[PDB]
């Protein structure tokens, strides 16, 4: 399953 | 910035036996950016019902595409693979050789 | 070896005056895929690419797609200020690449996490093999490196890749099991195709093997003929299995002193063929 994104760029 | 051209194969699923029904595969890889348009032909015809895989890439970040669709070869039908990418001045038809 | 890895693989196209840009994400165990999503899909959802995941409930599939939806908004706030960070304009198309994800041993233990990023094709950042601390590539990457220190974002995908990663992983492969966790040999041939009066091509064929790594190779006198092997990039065949094919040009009456040697997890042992003119 896929990780909950967390801070952009 | 970076851009880099498609390898382009054209082969079958299983080996060629001509009226035996196959599928015909376009592998594009190695290319950047992602945007591509594939064609696969029949006797220099677009062939309609053609599918492709979901867009994937490698570990050096070039991307990778399967098309393909059903067929049954024949001696005389002639089967290729035509593809366009910002990295080519006009688009590249790849044939089909049963032993490659 | 007996190890697997799962992979998570997102792209995010910008096309200015055609909308946002495009996520698009596939999952991997090994070489087999088995989920995607697309941004641009009719309905976007997480669906399913393999058999052996459709039985995961509708919860899972709920919580994905939001993760999804999640982080193509955090990819598209990354383009925004990615153009930024490299002083570019609005009117280009630019890609944002993440790898991510772990692999584990036989055992089911950590060997190794990923969390790594390309921006226009080239490498912008990487956590490094310690799941603490970053490399970037340029005073940009700098940038973000600076903003997810400050935010201790290496914790949280430390966390994932020793936790989650290896836990889902663990169930998808004894869920899949009767395919993940099996090897499909190489089925081998030789070909003869005399080019010229004193010359012939010799191709060594493998099909129908899983997963895709192989070392074909072609031997002279028992000495391996690196340079004038014409090797073609593994091909999926599309029925999970791959090809790959090694040729090599030789003097006409000289083909007895070329031997082709295939190696694969799948064969009890590595193969050495001729050709046998039948």
């Amino acid at each position: 399953r896929p990780q909950v994104p967390l801070r952009p760029m | 910035m970076i851009q880099r051209t498609p390898k382009i194969q054209v082969y079958s699923r299983h080996p060629a036996e001509n009226g035996k029904s196959n599928f015909l595969n376009c592998y594009v890889s190695g290319f950047h950016p992602s945007d591509i348009e594939v064609d696969l032909l029949k006797n220099g015809e677009r062939i309609e019902k053609v599918e492709h895989s979901d867009l994937s890439f490698s570990k050096d970040w070039s991307f990778y595409l399967l098309y393909y669709t059903e067929f049954t070869p024949t001696e005389k039908d002639e089967y290729a693979c035509r593809v366009n990418h910002v990295t080519l001045s006009q688009p590249k038809i790849v044939k089909w050789d049963r032993d490659m | 070896m007996g190890s697997h890895s799962m992979r998570y693989f997102h792209t995010s196209v910008s096309r200015p005056g055609r909308g946002e840009p495009r996520f698009i994400s596939v999952g991997y165990v090994d070489d087999t895929q088995f989920v995607r999503f697309d941004s641009d899909a009719a309905s976007p959802r997480e669906e399913p690419r393999a058999p052996w995941i459709e039985q995961e409930g509708p919860e899972y599939w709920d919580r994905n797609t939001q993760i999804y939806k999640a982080q193509a908004q955090t990819d598209r706030e990354s383009l925004r200020n990615l153009r930024g960070y490299y002083n570019q304009s609005e009117a280009g198309s630019h890609t944002l690449q993440s790898m991510y994800g772990c692999d584990v041993g036989p055992d089911g233990r950590l060997l190794r996490g990923h969390n790594q990023y390309a921006y226009d094709g080239k490498d912008y950042i990487a956590l490094n093999e310690d799941l603490r601390s970053w490399t970037a590539a340029d005073t940009a990457a700098q940038i973000t490196q600076r903003k997810w220190e400050a935010a201790r974002v290496a914790e949280q995908d430390r966390a994932y890749l020793e936790g989650t990663c290896v836990e889902w992983l663990r169930r998808y492969l004894e869920n899949g099991k009767d395919t993940l966790e099996r090897a499909d040999p190489p089925k081998t041939h030789v070909t003869h195709h005399p080019i010229s009066d004193h010359e012939a091509t010799l191709r060594c064929w493998a099909l129908g093997f899983y997963p895709a790594e192989i070392t074909l190779t072609w031997q002279r006198d028992g000495e391996d003929q690196t340079q004038d092997t014409e090797l073609v990039e593994t091909r999926p065949a599309g029925d999970r299995t791959f090809q790959k094919w090694a040729a090599v040009v030789v003097p006409s009456g000289e083909e007895q002193r070329y031997t082709c040697h295939v190696q694969h997890e799948g064969l009890p042992k590595p193969l050495t063929l001729r050709w046998e003119p039948s």
